[PDB]
């Protein structure tokens, strides 16, 4: 099921850069696209960027353009998605999920084998 | 088995630095295999079947019930030097064979043309078989245009070209998109079996150079994993085949009104979608879409230019075309 | 999905305490499985269009080396009442029915008898193809033979029929045995098609009923590991096949010598394989030593009454054979 | 490659009993049959007894029948030769051999996998 663990949060201050790190248990990670989604307080899940098998493409929100950048480690089965000049908004908790039939979509019902996930508070 | 090995070269048809053992059936996920596609031939035979049942209890019924003749074609007047030169010279004369045969023969050209007509339909299959043909024709083509419409209707590629190129290679098999693959094969199958059997005496130009091709496409682009694309080549071009069989059955009923109507709709469905929406947004996501996200991939001087070559197809039927219309106005 | 599941219950065709997952093919062991017989139907059609080819480019100037005529049959001559009978009553008059005729024409029994006769061969095909398809199934008949032959030479089961349930059901699946079954679906397969295209007009009886029960037989015995006695019956029932075409072939040049010694072979041959070996060896083995060595499966209900009908369709076969045989002496 | 290797000998006084065992290492050794050979000294090897894999079928050599028992135990996937009343004849060294094509003959060339060998002394 190659559950992800969020890792690599706390608490920074504003105008701040982050990184956050998704790490899978997983020996098949490395075929599929995976994606950081993001569930705002009393919201729901956003879409804030995704990545395929071989970095070929980055999709990327329209309001995280720039600021926000994903990478992936395929050997050490990580994702890295680096955060900079942080703006209120980005306060949410941070799910990593899975791409399942590799549909390319900004979707919350297509990702699953979602994660527990990390928080970040922004001031 | 050496042979074998040698066609399917990795480095040939799949892109950079990919090679068949990535697209094995693993636990999670499910790739197409070429071994899936051996189902085609008894699909097609079971289709076949279906076919002449239909053709035999569903189709000619309606034909009686709309007065389609249920008789053969006529019988020609008796002429020896007429008989000679329908056996021997050619059984569909031109206006210089007409011309030829009125000097010879000291006769008017529209005795001798209706007299060759007459032989032709002798040698032309009955409109009833035609009838029913149609009708079947018309049923597959408006049940697969359905289902392919269905189908791609919530797909993510129909929309934007660049989404069947998304993880390639690794994009897992649908039942959906499975489904419809082996029906298309199927059916082109079942076209084959009928044309090499009961229609070995008719029609082996054009229509076989197209299915062969089709086929082609068919099974190498399923083996390839690039199969996104060709569902929406299936669906565009599958949408004009189902007027053409309607204006048919309306032709061989005497109807002409609605057989017009009809062509007319048919003419300007198979314009609209073979020459301005297909090589714009097809022969876009293939031509340059393709070597763009996937890479350098040698397969694609295969595959361009038999697309190609249906656009040239498509491109002569469609002169035929338009001078029906023509007519037909 | 779940009636397949329902159709291909382990209770019913595997023996006592087996079940399908063990004979999945594993790493050190390969097992026959269902889906292995999907190649059947490539491997027909490619057999049928090398059936064509043989027909029209090899058998076509030997017929021309050997005198067959190339021209169709003659014309019978015209008479009205002997046209509307043979197109509304009948048309192959018995005595009965040509005592009727003839009392009702006033005409003598001679006269209608020949009309009738070459209003049959008018309706019949023409010798030319009659004996190419001949020369075709001799052939081919004579490569399954022999290489049914120099299989079986090597193999333990021939000798001792207590062989073929040795270590059932874990007997592994081998390239030549899985060569042989796959020729032999194939080859009946091709026969189908054939018949249900070409031939939609000729025959659909005897010999449809036994190609049915011998795919039938075919694919059930390969999916269930009872393999090793079907390579005994397509070689016992494949050696007599062999002398009737050609046969026929000696009395489609109008020897009749050698057609005469060739039927009297074929009869010894034929009676003495499927009336004498057939059931003494292979019902043998089949309805006792199967159910002792095997244990109590109930799929013996189903293919051992289908041996049995096979062996009543080689009995009224037999009939035939034994008065022709008569009117050979 | 399930290579058998055969122990339970030692040297046996005349009109003896001696039991010997056959173990293979492998999770497949209970689909195939088995089949345990000597080879006479100055002389080739010859077939002893043979067993299928749910020991329906015992077959024997015509000089052993009665004398010898085969019998072979899935769980521990071990085969138990067990001789009896024995004659100067049985002096050799047994191997223990799996078959390959479930053929059921009396040959040494059907016969892979073969075993290092265990060692028999009859005075
Ligand atoms: C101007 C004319 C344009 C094109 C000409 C028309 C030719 C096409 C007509 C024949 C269709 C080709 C294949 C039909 C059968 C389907 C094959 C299949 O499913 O398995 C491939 C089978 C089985 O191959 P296999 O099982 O060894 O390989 C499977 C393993 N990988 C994943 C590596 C492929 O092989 C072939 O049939 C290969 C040769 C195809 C013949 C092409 C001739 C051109
Ligand atoms: C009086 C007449 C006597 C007999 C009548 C003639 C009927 C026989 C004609 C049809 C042949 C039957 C099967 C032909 C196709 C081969 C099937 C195959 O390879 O896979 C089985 C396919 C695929 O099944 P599957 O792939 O789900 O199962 C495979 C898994 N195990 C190992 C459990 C079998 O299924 C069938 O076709 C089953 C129904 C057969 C129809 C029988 C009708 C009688
Ligand atoms: C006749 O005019 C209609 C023919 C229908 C063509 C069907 C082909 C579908 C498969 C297309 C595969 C192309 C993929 C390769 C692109 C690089
Ligand atoms: C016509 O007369 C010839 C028919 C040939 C029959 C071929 C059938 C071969 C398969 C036999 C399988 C039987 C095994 C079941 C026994 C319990
Ligand atoms: C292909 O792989 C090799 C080594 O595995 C690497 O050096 C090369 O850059 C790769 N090329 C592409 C296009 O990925
Ligand atoms: C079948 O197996 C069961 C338990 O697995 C056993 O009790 C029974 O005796 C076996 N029967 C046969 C005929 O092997």
């Amino acid at each position: 099921q190659l559950q992800f663990v969020e890792s690599g949060g706390g608490l920074v201050q504003a105008g701040g850069s982050l990184r956050l790190s998704c790490a899978a248990s997983g020996r098949t990670f490395s075929r599929y696209a995976v994606g950081w989604f993001r569930q705002a307080p009393g919201k729901e899940r956003e879409f804030v960027a995704s990545i395929t098998w071989n970095g070929a493409t980055t999709y990327y929100a329209d309001s995280v353009k720039g600021r926000f950048t994903i990478s992936r480690d395929n050997a050490k089965n990580t994702v890295y998605l680096q955060m900079n000049s942080l703006k209120p908004e980005d306060t949410a908790v941070y799910y990593c999920a899975l791409d399942l039939y590799s549909y390319g979509t900004r979707d919350v019902a297509d990702f699953g084998s979602w994660g527990k996930g990390t928080r970040v508070t922004v001031s | 088995a050496g042979i074998l090995a040698w066609f399917w070269n990795e480095r040939f048809w799949l892109p950079h630095n990919v090679t068949w053992a990535d697209l094995k059936n693993t636990e999670e996920a499910t790739f197409p295999q070429a071994e899936d596609l051996y189902l085609a031939f008894p699909l097609a035979f079971c289709i076949f079947m279906v076919r002449l049942i239909f053709e035999r209890f569903v189709a000619k019924p309606c034909a009686i019930a709309l007065n389609i003749q249920a008789n053969g074609p006529q019988i020609a007047p008796p002429n020896a030097i007429l008989e000679k030169v329908f056996t021997a010279i050619t059984k569909h004369p031109d206006e210089k064979r007409l011309e030829g045969l009125s000097k010879q023969l000291d006769w008017d050209v529209r005795s001798i043309q209706r007299w060759f007509r007459q032989r032709r339909n002798q040698e032309k299959p009955s409109t009833l078989t035609r009838f029913c043909e149609s009708m079947w024709r018309f049923s597959f083509y408006l049940y697969v245009f359905t289902y392919g419409v269905r189908f791609l209707k919530k797909t993510p590629w129909l929309w934007n070209t660049r989404h069947c190129w998304y993880n390639y290679p690794y994009q897992p098999l649908t039942t959906d998109l499975h489904y419809y693959y082996i029906l298309e094969l199927s059916f082109y199958w079942s076209l084959m079996f009928s044309q090499f059997t009961d229609i070995k005496r008719k029609d082996f130009g054009i229509m076989f150079l197209h299915h062969l091709v089709s086929i082609f496409l068919i099974t190498f682009s399923y083996v390839n994993n690039m199969a996104r694309v060709g569902t929406l080549v299936l669906c565009l071009h599958d949408s004009a085949d189902a007027l053409l069989e309607a204006a048919k059955m309306a032709n061989y009923a005497k109807f002409q009104k609605m057989c017009d109507l009809l062509f007319v709709m048919f003419a300007v469905v198979f314009i609209t979608t073979r020459l301005g929406i297909f090589p714009l947004w097809v022969l876009n996501t293939t031509l340059f879409e393709s070597w763009e996200i996937v890479g350098p991939y040698p397969s694609w001087w295969v595959f361009n230019l038999l697309l190609l070559l249906v656009q040239g197809l498509n491109c002569f039927w469609s002169y035929l075309i338009v001078k029906i219309a023509c007519k037909a106005v």
